[PDB]
RNA sequence: ACCAUCUGUGGGAUUAUGACUGAACGCCUCUAAGUCAGAAUCCCGCCCAGGCGGAACGAUACGGCAGCGCCGCGGAGCCUCGGUUGGCCUCGGAUAGCCGGUCCCCCGCCGGGGUCCGGUGCGGAGUGCCCUUCGUCCUGGGAAACGGGGCGCGGCCGGAGAGGCGGCCGCCCCCUCGCCCGUCACGCACCGCACGUUCGUGGGGAACCUGGCGCUAAACCAUUCGUAGACGACCUGCUUC
RNA sequence: ACGUCGCUUUUUGAUCCUUCGAUGUCGGCUCUUCCUAUCAUUGUGAAGCAGAAUUCACCAAGCGUUGGAUUGUUCACCCA
RNA sequence: UGGGCCACUUUUGGUAAGCAGAACUGGCGCUGCGGGAUGAACCGAACGCCGGGUUAAGGCGCCCGAUGCCGACGCUCAUCA
RNA sequence: GCUGGGAAGGCCCGGCGGGGAAGGUGGCUCGGGGG
């Protein structure tokens, strides 16, 4: 018989393989849309989580009850170091899908970026892309990579552009770096493949990327949970104190028939440590980093025009559980998925 | 966009049945699927015979409908349609084909000899022209 | 019961002539040239005279459901002629009770902007098909002239302007206002 | 210097819908597809040919990994080209779809 | 036979052309069929569509994940047709699946060898003109299928370098009909000998 | 912890319905052919997972005899799996229509159109085409001689949808042979008999000898980390500035 | 209205085919899914549709359909 | 053995029932086989172990033996055929 | 072999004729075309 009183199902079923991550990174899954009339411009970038903290501006809504009035509003920390970019992809639009064409590694990869490719930097021998980047100087090996530049330029349809991470500027234990497919957007095949080409082994500031109070979405694992109860999992009605056997379970977990338990059904198992996205998350500074021109420049990270105090975005004892932040960072309006010092992505709004 | 067409005095050529590879001359014509055909130089009497079986040929009659044989005779002869029928490609495409069945193991392998010279010769020819009209050297 | 022969002919004007490219009939009036298929209809276009230009079609072997489309072809064979000819006219009316209906015409008679339809502030933008030319005409106050060669292009455009003023969620006897067309006609007077 | 056979494929056995009668198979012979073209094959000799692991003797040669299954065409199937053949023993079910060969040698032209 | 039978989708009607296959295959015959989104349903669209929805509906209450396997592809769903008529669960029909290749487009393989055609399974002579029917390549799209666009591109690429092997195909046809008018002297004794037996009438 | 805070999205075909043109039914008609708009529905996108499903790329094992890769069909052989018994190297397509060829016009020397000429029960035809195998020896006539064949080298071009393929030159090294019609005889002619005849130097696995060119790595455990965690698994670090 | 044709298996009967070497027997709680004969919401047609409100009907099950007093209740009734 | 049950037709009660009760013949029970996808009772046909030929009822796009006939004449479009 | 001792049909311009017509030939009339 149906059910006396209606009441919405607890969770939902889009997310269904509630299962720990099959990565750490956060992939990108989809870049936005490349119209060819856009400047030549990068889509993603990789940032580190490094803590929250509130902010204190003022309102510019019209109509609303906080227009010209202050307001408070947490934000996150994500540190952005420069990207480095080592290497460039092309794929070619298949009926099967994309697929990939040709990759082009620069020569002169750094350590970190190497540490990547070894599951034992320690006992290896450091050997990865040795033969390859011969392959830069002979004269073969140039006229190699040229045919391969060029079955690109006519082949090709989007191109991509493998950047990583610098670890050693950050606070961090890990310095194996992080390496990423960011999608090069707005412009011919052609234009985009001299854009790549030109920035082979250069930085990319996040600068170059993302700017001031725009809407991005920020992709990312969320901070595990380990081993858990529908109770918390799918948070279900907590059964009566009289229950026998236990009060932090569903009581039915399916019909008679269709006599097997139903994929929608909640049921105990790993929370946490999952795949999301989450989009509009506005950029509210991007800060500069610290420089030394001629004594350490630490203003500009947390000093406002109505401030004007000598603080860094850094909290008094520093960063809990992160460290200090010194490079670039941005900073996101509200919270953000994963842990602290959790490698974020963070990528071009697909809506308008 | 139609050129051939059944009417009285319409020759066909009979595609199958009983009276395969004949001609006939259409007399009448009955509840859109039949007619009164009649071939009295080609060895069929008259009798209903489906549109099916039919393939029309270029050669109209003039005689009227559901006349005797005798007078579809008479306009068959004069200006005769089994001369004039032998003369055209659809016939000796028939032919052709007829004679090509019947060839024995001894013509198909004088055939493979004749076809084999004919083609080097052929063919010889063929790399002369490529190879003259290769010498194309102007703005 | 299939009819042997359904046949029909239309007659072509001196100043036009017609061009078949099997069932594709191209009409080359002094107004433009109007191209149209009838593919989907297995009929038999001729073109019979050197003289007159008449335009014959023929269906052999028809039911009833496809000898309908003898006629129907040659009304829209007639329709290219008379578009390629004379061209067609669709006059619009905006009637209201309150509130004006102002409609502004964008670049080159291609798009309509109607602003205070029953005086609410939605903008309703109907774009003009291709071909087809709206304007305000100068001798009533509320006359719109949509003009083009083909009458179906230039109909649908004024059902476009038409659907697109609408009443809803009231009583459309008591709520008449819209732009509705008032008269169909043609261009030149011939 | 030449295949001397004509191409026939074991389409399977004779049978029921629920069925099946192992002792004579069903076979299509290549460029066949009527009942009235079937004349020229009766009562020729058909050979599933195939090979194994061990050496056989071969009839005037040195020992292979040859085998054969001998057999005849007995009457037409169907209106389509089919043809009916026994063998001497039944034929294995993994050669349906596989290669049979029609010899010619029994020639009544 | 022993060859790869290679079949154009275009103009063919589904079922019709799954039955000839589905023998093909269990004869033991390699069947490549290309063009799948060329392949016609008998039916308006709009019916046929419906089917599919409704095939799309069936789906393990329990756990969609095992239950029916909607493919959108229109070379997998001619290929599911032809599942359905083999025995598929059966060792000998699964053999015979193995032996069908099933494609959108034409791939680089038989994009360059000629391609057969089923008469019994063409809609010119199998569906009556006035009747409707559907593109499985629209069907397809409108379902969930994500490489229409790419596939008529690349289509498009295909047919253009196709013309051109056309008219080097004609240019050399024509050079042959000349030369065989420039040796006609010393090719006559052969072509009267093929004249005879009905070759070269 | 709505007991704090942040974020939650685009398109397509269309339903109902309202219409256009328009016959049927010299009028009318949203329908018959043909069109338009159209939604919490439907499908897809965004988002979650990622096939007994693919791709691109990197590095690929010694300081001692020690493993491996490529090039040679280089050889002698083993174990195992069997199928097959010439090829077709491609217009796009229409079907109440098609195909081929040619002069003017327009597109930067070929296509694209307009004439004109042919074919159409498809003969520039898949009911088709190509190749065609007994081998040699004397020996003439024709075809050719602007020829053939080199796993001979070297260079280049085209092909990306799965290009795994195809083509063109330069030099070199050989036959005047090979294709048709004839002369001339010979070869085990194994004494009527089956699995013969090909792909094929087939695929796969160990192993020996023989030359050249080359390479000298990782993964896992243990340890550590705690962005992870029931255990597995996962993120990390471990003589250099 | 008088008549008359159906559908449904959320009522209650009728029957006794399965189960008496045993299929745990009401209600509530919890939780999932499904149906449509649609209460609301989206898009519509109709009116004895001026507006507001309401009623009838169509496509339509995407989404929602609650807190309580009395009663073991299912039902019921009232408060909001 | 003395629990029967089913089908054509006749037939009583009942709104009806895969309900209850009779008549007649056949069947299932006691019975396999071909066909009806599947099924005690329907249709064909009843059975020692086999080879060949031919059929019954039923079929001959493919599953799956058989129309791969140049089968005949019409009817029918269904956005739940 | 039988049948309506087959029905039709073919040839003999079937000949002396008669009658009927129409899915109407020639001719004539009206309406549309090519020198
Ligand atoms: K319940
Ligand atoms: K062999
Ligand atoms: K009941
Ligand atoms: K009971
Ligand atoms: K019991
Ligand atoms: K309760
Ligand atoms: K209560
Ligand atoms: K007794
Ligand atoms: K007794
Ligand atoms: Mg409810
Ligand atoms: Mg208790
Ligand atoms: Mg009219
Ligand atoms: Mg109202
Ligand atoms: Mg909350
Ligand atoms: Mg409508
Ligand atoms: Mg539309
Ligand atoms: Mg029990
Ligand atoms: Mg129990
Ligand atoms: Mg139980
Ligand atoms: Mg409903
Ligand atoms: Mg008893
Ligand atoms: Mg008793
Ligand atoms: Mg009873
Ligand atoms: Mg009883
Ligand atoms: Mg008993
Ligand atoms: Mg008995
Ligand atoms: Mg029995
Ligand atoms: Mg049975
Ligand atoms: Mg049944
Ligand atoms: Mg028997
Ligand atoms: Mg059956
Ligand atoms: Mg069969």
């Amino acid at each position: 018989s149906h059910r006396k009183f209606s009441a919405p199902r607890h969770g939902s079923l889009g997310f269904l393989p509630r299962k720990r991550s099959s990565r750490h990174r956060g992939k990108v899954k989809s870049f936005p849309k490349d119209d060819p009339s856009k400047p030549v411009h990068l889509t993603a970038f990789l940032g580190y989580k490094a803590g929250m903290t509130h902010i204190v501006r003022e309102v510019d809504r019209p109509g609303s009850k906080v227009n010209k009035k202050e307001v408070v509003e947490a934000v996150t920390i994500v540190e952005t170091p420069p990207m480095v970019v080592v290497g460039i992809v092309g794929y070619v639009e298949t009926p099967r899908g994309l697929r990939t064409f040709k990759t082009v590694f620069a020569e002169h990869i750094s350590d970190e970026c190497k540490r990547r490719f070894y599951k034992n930097w320690h006992k290896s021998k450091k050997k990865a892309f040795t033969k390859y980047c011969k392959k830069w100087q002979d004269e073969d090996g140039k006229k190699q990579l040229e045919k391969d530049f060029s079955s690109m330029k006519k082949y090709c349809q989007v191109i991509r552009v493998i950047a990583h991470t610098q670890m050693r500027l950050l606070p961090l234990r890990q310095k194996k770096a992080h390496l990423m497919e960011i999608q090069v957007n707005g412009g011919t095949v052609a234009e985009k493949l001299d854009w790549a080409r030109e920035r082979l082994e250069q930085q990319v500031p996040v600068n170059q990327v993302f700017g001031q109070d725009e809407m991005i979405d920020v992709i990312g694992v969320t901070k595990g949970k380990g081993y858990k109860g529908v109770t918390s999992r799918w948070h279900t009605k907590k059964l009566p104190r009289k229950t026998h056997r236990g009060l932090r379970k569903v009581a039915c977990i399916g019909a008679w028939h269709p006599a097997r338990v139903a994929f929608s059904v909640a049921r105990a198992g790993q929370k946490g440590y999952h795949h999301r996205t989450e989009i509009n998350k506005k950029i509210y500074k991007i800060g500069q980093g610290y420089l030394i021109k001629d004594g350490k420049l630490i203003k500009n990270n947390a000093s406002t025009d109505y401030d004007l105090s000598d603080k860094s975005i850094n909290p008094l004892g520093g960063f809990v559980h992160y460290g200090e932040v010194t490079n670039d960072f941005v900073m996101l309006k509200g919270c953000v998925v994963g842990t602290k010092k959790r490698v974020l992505t963070l990528r071009k709004s697909l809506l308008v | 966009v139609f050129r051939r067409f059944v009417e009285v005095g319409r020759v066909a050529y009979v595609s199958f049945g009983p009276h395969a590879g004949k001609l006939v001359a259409i007399v009448d014509v009955i509840d859109q699927n039949r007619a009164l055909v009649d071939g009295p130089c080609t060895q069929v009497r008259r009798q209903a015979m489906p549109f099916k079986c039919m393939q029309l040929t270029d050669f109209i009659l003039k005689f009227p409908h559901s006349a005797h044989q005798k007078y579809v005779r008479q306009a068959w002869q004069k200006a005769d349609i089994n001369t004039k029928w032998a003369a055209t490609r659809w016939a000796k495409k028939i032919e052709a084909r007829e004679r090509k069945a019947k060839m024995t193991d001894f013509d198909r392998f004088k055939v493979m000899k004749a076809k084999k010279m004919r083609n080097r010769i052929i063919k010889n020819e063929v790399k002369k022209l490529q190879k003259a009209a290769l010498l194309k050297a102007s703005p | 019961m299939k009819t042997i022969l359904s046949n029909q002919t239309v007659d072509i004007p001196e100043n036009v002539d017609i061009t078949l490219k099997g069932r594709t009939v191209i009409v080359k009036g002094p107004r433009g040239t109007l191209r149209r298929d009838f593919n989907h209809i297995n009929v038999e276009l001729s073109l019979l005279g050197k003289k007159k230009k008449r335009l014959r079609v023929d269906k052999w072997w028809g039911n009833r459901k496809e000898l309908a489309t003898v006629r129907t072809i040659c009304s829209h064979v007639q329709n290219m002629i008379k578009g390629v000819t004379l061209g067609f006219r669709y006059k619009m009316r905006s009637v209201y009770a309150h509130f004006p209906i102002n409609v502004v015409i964008q670049e080159n008679g291609s798009l309509v902007e109607i602003r205070n339809f029953l005086g609410e502030k939605y903008i309703r933008r109907v774009r003009m098909r291709p071909g087809v030319a709206c304007s305000v005409s100068q001798a009533q106050k509320d006359e719109l002239i949509l003009e083009g060669n083909d009458i179906e292009l230039v109909s649908n455009s004024a059902a476009l302007i038409q659907q697109a003023t609408t009443v809803k969620n009231k009583d459309i006897r008591k709520f008449l206002d819209g732009i509705y067309v008032s008269e169909k006609g043609t261009v030149q007077q011939a | 210097s030449g295949r001397l056979w004509s191409k026939a494929i074991f389409a399977g056995y004779k049978r029921g819908l629920r069925n099946q009668r192992e002792h004579t198979a069903l076979l299509k012979i290549e460029g066949v597809y009527a009942r009235d073209e079937t004349e020229f094959y009766l009562g020729k000799r058909c050979a599933y040919v195939y090979k194994a692991k061990n050496n056989t003797v071969t009839p005037g040669g040195k020992p292979n990994k040859t085998r054969v299954i001998w057999g005849k065409v007995t009457r037409a199937h169907g209106n389509s080209g089919m043809v009916r053949a026994k063998f001497r023993s039944n034929l294995p079910a993994k050669a349906i779809g596989h290669r049979i060969r029609v010899m010619l040698y029994p020639s009544r032209i | 036979e022993v060859q790869v039978l290679v079949l154009d989708g275009r103009g063919h009607l589904l079922g019709r052309l799954a039955a000839i296959v589905a023998k093909q295959v269990l004869l033991g015959r390699k069947v490549v069929v290309v063009r799948c989104e060329g392949i016609n349903i008998s039916g308006n669209f709009y019916r046929n569509k419906l089917k599919y929805l409704a095939f799309l509906r069936k789906r393990m209450n329990t756990n969609p994940s095992r239950g029916p396997y909607h493919f959108r592809a229109p070379s997998r769903i001619f290929w599911r047709t032809v599942r359905g008529m083999l025995p598929h669960k059966t060792k000998r029909g699964q053999a015979a699946l193995d032996r069908l290749k099933v494609f959108d487009g034409i791939p680089p393989p038989y994009d360059k060898k000629k391609r057969m055609v089923v008469p019994a399974a063409l809609k010119v002579v199998r569906l009556k003109p006035t009747r409707k029917f559907a593109y499985l390549g629209r069907l397809a799209h409108e379902v969930g299928w994500k490489y229409q666009a790419v596939t008529a591109t690349l289509e498009e690429k295909r047919k253009e370098k196709a013309k051109i092997h056309y008219r080097k195909k004609k240019q050399l046809m024509r050079l042959r009909k000349q030369a065989e008018k420039n040796v006609e002297k010393k090719i006559d004794k052969y072509t009267e000998v093929l004249k005879t037996h009905g070759l070269l009438v």
